[PDB]
């Protein structure tokens, strides 16, 4: 976390742009560790629509493992390099461990239901197709079509090629920025 | 330690103090990069003011942000030359601190913005040379209860009835609300002040042979009032038995708990000489009137805040009126009169006069009687003066926060709506965009992904 | 003001008739 | 409940504390039992404050 | 026993308060000893309260309220003054137009 140290080794940013990152960082948390309370105005101002803490709640412990409460630094430029300027298949593991909400990597069928309802929670009240109750449970039995009907990561990593919505729309901010 | 680098050659020097009585291999030096201070001053930026300062000063204390390493990212290697984004005149006072080792607070400069500069370059609050922290650690306490009357969060089943019920103005239903139990109130105390009267009732114009007694009736009604307001407000409590314990809710219960212990009392065993005790009593409904008026709200404050120095007033008219009734007694015991039969007896006179009352039922005769007389009234100004301005100025101060807090809540809607405003035109904008200088074009696509990602369009 | 000025007159007669009947109560019991 | 005992009306009683409240005196008519100096003299400190 | 100072804590205030609350039992006890003087023991009678400022040790304030008056020594003295300019020249005036 030196701006040195944690260059492209370990950090796929330019320099560059890792200085930019760390003073955008910084200005809003001062302290350098940011709390789950700050993670989550600093992102549903983004949306002048519906809330989005709901989602932002289940970020900010998928960025911050072994439960400190916050984030340092270092943990988040790491899974900022992931994302943005990381691996198609390292992409894809975190999001997973990001859907698993019981710990282990396991699937019942109840880890999207939340997932896809905040998800949903975002557009509030003024979208052209007025969500009913039954949307949101439609929209995870969708997601529910493409999971594992025999009774999972490894069919879900093998998957995610097969379709071709995930290939291109990872390669969206991959070559960008 | 490391604050006075600069003096290790000092320390050098003594070294050689304690050479010919060592006994060892003498490790020898552990080797440098520079036995010098050649080290130029290195330009450090802030948003266009050049604070030239030495390297050594900067690494003197290793764990703030100018210190260690993590002034890296704010290097600016394309010009030679760190780099900030914050305030001047702010970091000024960081800059005295390493040269010191000491902070300072400015007298005129916002403590917001001052506090969150030095927590930015990772410095401990507490640094300051307690030259300034009786004025910093002042200003912080007054900015923490201001954002505390801030969080006021006051809010809005029964749970909200009740609480409307309590809202002082719900225009056609609290008004109605507050006012029959005003109205109600006060006519039961004026039937306790006019249920004396001789024409009223008493024997006052019967002896020849009117005196209605009707106000058993309105105290019946009256009471009866107060029990159902009760209940309502015992069925509207959050925590039933929990907030019993307030100051209000046991004015109530003490408003209504005579009329029923009377009725008990009159078909219970008659005891002489008990009844007045009940009838005085009927009196504390006044004290009802609290929800009425806030200014009784803000004496309770008063009272309970500036609680301290009340009992020194107490502990020194106790003081004073002892002092002054023993020689008051011993003074004129033996006179015509002699007014002053015991102690007990001048305490009545010590007080009446320490007051600055004046009666003349009992005044002092002998000459030495007059001089401590004097003496006595003259003391009594004084220390009944003395704890007066303490419990004034104490309840203007309250009243003026009270003020102020009601002016803050509603710049604080005030700014909430603009909040919303700014929203709605920030939505506005993004439809104006669908329909139709560079993060409201990124901003607008990334939404645009949302659309797509949930399939759900976005109108007006 | 004026619309509270109603409330007003309509929280006055709610006063008024609850005082009427106490007034029949204590009628009820004359001597 | 005193032999004299002026104060035989509440609406009597108003002139005692409005003039212990004042801190005025007159003396016309002052408590005479053990049971008035006391809230007298507490009378009139409160007046004092009001 | 316990005296930092032997003398010097006589010269302070405090003690004088011990010392006057002391004396007058012990000084009734030897004149009862030897005399019987009409008018004293009444004045041992009233030296016989001032265990009161004794009280001063417990209360916190009663010491402010010492030092506060030793303070304003200049503004006391000018109160007695202005009380002694007035009582002479009203009680003057009053006597010479009510005689």
């Amino acid at each position: 976390p030196e701006g040195l140290e944690q260059l492209e080794a370990q950090t796929n940013f330019t320099k560059r742009e890792l200085q930019v990152l760390y003073r955008g960082f910084k200005n809003e948390c001062p302290s350098g560790v940011v709390n789950e309370d700050t993670f989550k105005q600093i992102y549903a101002q983004f949306f002048p629509h519906g809330d989005a803490s709901t989602y932002a709640h289940y970020l900010f412990n998928a960025f911050d493992t072994t439960q400190t409460g916050s984030v340092k630094f270092e943990d988040f430029v790491t899974a900022l390099s992931i994302l943005l300027r990381g691996t198609v298949h390292e992409k894809l593991r975190w999001t997973f461990n990001l859907y698993d909400i019981n710990k282990d990597g396991y699937i019942n069928k109840e880890e999207m239901m939340d997932i896809v309802k905040a998800i949903y929670d975002m557009m509030g009240k003024y979208t052209y197709p007025v969500l009913k109750e039954d949307t949101p449970r439609q929209h995870v039995d969708v997601f529910f079509q493409k999971m594992d009907k025999n009774k999972t990561l490894d069919e879900f990593l093998e998957s995610c090629q097969e379709d071709d919505n995930i290939m291109r729309s990872l390669q969206l901010f991959q070559n960008v920025m | 330690a490391a604050g006075v680098a600069a003096w290790l050659p000092f320390a050098r020097a003594a070294a050689i103090g304690w050479m010919p009585v060592a006994s060892g291999p003498m490790p020898a030096p552990p080797r440098q990069e520079r036995k010098r201070t050649q080290d130029a001053l290195i330009v450090l930026n802030v948003s266009g003011t050049r604070f030239q300062t030495w390297q050594d000063t900067l690494e003197r204390y290793p764990d703030t942000l100018l210190g260690s390493s993590e002034r890296d990212f704010f290097y600016h290697p394309e010009t030679q030359q760190y780099f900030f984004d914050r305030d001047p005149d702010i970091f000024r006072h960081i800059l005295n601190f390493y040269r010191t080792g000491k902070l300072h607070y400015p007298r005129h400069e916002c403590i917001s913005a001052y506090d969150e500069e030095l927590a930015f370059f990772g410095l401990i609050p507490e640094i300051i040379g307690d030259c300034c922290y009786e004025e910093y650690k002042d200003r912080r306490r007054e900015n923490a209860e201001r954002l505390q009357d801030d969080a006021d969060t006051d809010t809005a089943a029964r749970q909200r009835v009740w609480r409307a019920f309590e809202n002082p103005h719900t225009s056609t239903m609290a008004l109605v609300f507050y006012y029959v139990t005003g109205f109600f109130i006060a006519v039961s105390v004026i039937a306790n002040v006019v249920e004396t009267v001789p024409c009223g009732s008493s024997p006052g114009h019967i002896k020849e042979l009117r005196y209605a007694v009707a106000f058993f009736c309105l105290d019946t009604a009256c009471v009866m009032i107060f029990t159902v307001e009760y209940l309502l407000r015992l069925a509207a409590a959050p925590s039933r038995y929990r907030f019993v314990r307030s100051v209000m809710s046991i004015i109530d219960v003490v408003a209504i708990l005579p009329y029923y212990i009377g009725l008990v009392m009159t078909d219970n065993e008659d005891v002489s000489g008990a009844f007045v005790t009940l009838r005085v009593f009927r009196v504390f409904r006044i004290f009802k009137f609290s929800r009425h008026s806030q200014g009784l709200r803000i004496l309770g404050y008063t009272l309970k805040s500036c609680a301290s120095e009340l009992g020194f007033l107490l502990f020194s008219l106790t003081m004073a009126i002892i002092i002054f009734a023993t020689v008051m007694f011993y003074a004129e015991k033996g006179s015509s009169a002699s007014k002053f039969t015991s102690i007990p007896a001048a305490f009545w006179y010590t007080i009446v006069t320490m007051t600055t009352l004046g009666y003349g039922d009992m005044v002092p005769k002998t000459i030495a009687g007059k001089i401590f007389g004097s003496i006595c009234s003259l003391s009594g100004v004084l220390v009944i003066a003395l704890p007066v301005p303490v419990i004034v100025s104490n309840f203007s101060r309250i009243y003026h926060q009270n003020q102020r807090a009601d002016k803050r809540r509603a710049q604080k809607k005030a700014r909430l709506a603009r909040i919303r405003a700014a929203k709605s035109g920030s939505a506005n904008a993004y439809m104006q965009s669908k329909r139709s200088s560079s993060f409201e074009t990124q901003h607008h696509h990334l939404l645009h992904c949302l659309e797509k990602t949930t399939n759900h369009e976005f109108v007006d | 003001a004026a619309a509270a000025k109603g409330i007003a007159i309509a929280l006055l007669v709610i006063l008024v008739i609850c005082s009427l009947i106490v007034t029949s109560v204590i009628l009820l019991t004359p001597a």
